[PDB]
């Protein structure tokens, strides 16, 4: 996360980090009931072998509510593929059951008509993560969460030097420096609506980080909807 | 309808018949007034969590 500011506890419960063998996060998720982690199917081979943890503000500090838990399996799209990045979402059930409390919990999951109609029609959605700072800088030891404006399709595809599948989604500033950035990946894009959040993007990808005329790349969670419902049995 | 305060849905909002028909995530009941979604459990989704 690029610019924006550290979530206030309790405010980001559904973020889930993605660990490697270094035990360190590399990208992050979106917490969906005790059993499911939505994430991006680019991270998948980012690490080989990984673990999700959850409740997690500071990496820094052990804190003291903290959580582990394997994957029991991954659920990458058969059309995801790393030239386009199209279809860069998948789901990870875990082993043992996410407990909910504090700074762990569910964001919720929208219907589609009413998510495209009403959500994506919002002025902004959230971002967080553990990601980059700046775009070539180091990951942030500090969870953040920024407030990134939705950014219609023409816009998209014409900043975009890259194709934009009707898979994805911009958002963000075109000159304004804030962004999401490597790390941030896999996690979670939620818009905010009569204070219930829904699960609406995916980080993907971006041409570096909150450079000038490019926008954050996300993957259109209203466009995958069924396939979600599919991958964690109805 | 709607198109017009949410058709007064806490969440989503469907038009049938040419009337509202009101629904709730996961979590959620949807009230005795057909509008409202009430929480059931304390850690529902889409809610920041306090202590
Ligand atoms: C070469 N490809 C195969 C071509 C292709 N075809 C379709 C898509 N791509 C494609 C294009 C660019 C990247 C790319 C390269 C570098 C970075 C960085 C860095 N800090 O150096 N940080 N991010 C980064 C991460 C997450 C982000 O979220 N929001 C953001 N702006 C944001 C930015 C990056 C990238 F996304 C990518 F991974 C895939």
């Amino acid at each position: 996360i690029v610019g924006g500011q550290e979530c206030k506890d309790g405010e980001c419960p559904w973020q889930a980090l993605l660990i490697n063998e270094e035990n360190e996060g590399f990208c992050g998720g979106t917490i969906l009931s005790e059993f499911y982690i939505l994430t991006a199917a680019h991270c998948l081979y980012q690490a080989k072998r990984f673990k999700v943890r959850v409740g997690d503000r500071n990496t820094e500090q052990e804190e003291g509510g903290e959580a582990v838990h394997e994957v029991e399996v991954v659920i990458k799209h058969n059309r995801f593929t790393k030239e386009t990045y199209d279809f860069d979402i998948a789901v990870l059930r875990l082993k043992t059951p996410i407990t909910f409390r504090m700074n762990v919990a569910p964001a919720c999951l929208p219907e589609r008509d009413w998510a495209e109609s009403t959500l994506m029609t919002q002025k902004t959605g959230i971002v967080s993560g553990f990601g980059r700072t700046h775009e070539k800088g180091r990951q942030s030891t500090r969870l953040k969460m920024l407030e990134v404006p939705y950014v219609d399709r023409n816009s998209c595809k014409l900043s975009s030097s890259f194709i934009i599948t009707q898979n994805m989604f911009c958002a963000g500033y075109d000159t304004k420096q804030e962004d999401a950035c490597q790390g941030d990946s896999g996690g979670p894009h939620v818009t905010r609506f009569k204070d219930t959040y829904f699960v609406t993007g995916i980080v993907s990808w971006g041409e570096g980080c909150a450079r000038k005329g490019k926008y954050g790349i996300y993957t259109k969670v209203t466009a995958f909807l069924k396939w979600i419902d599919r991958s964690m049995k109805t | 309808v709607c198109s017009l305060d949410n058709g007064d849905c806490d969440q989503f909002c469907h038009e049938e018949q040419n009337s509202v028909v009101c629904s709730c995530a996961r979590g959620y009941t949807l009230a005795d007034n057909g509008k409202a979604c009430i929480p059931t459990g304390p850690y529902p989704c889409g809610k920041q969590t306090l202590e």
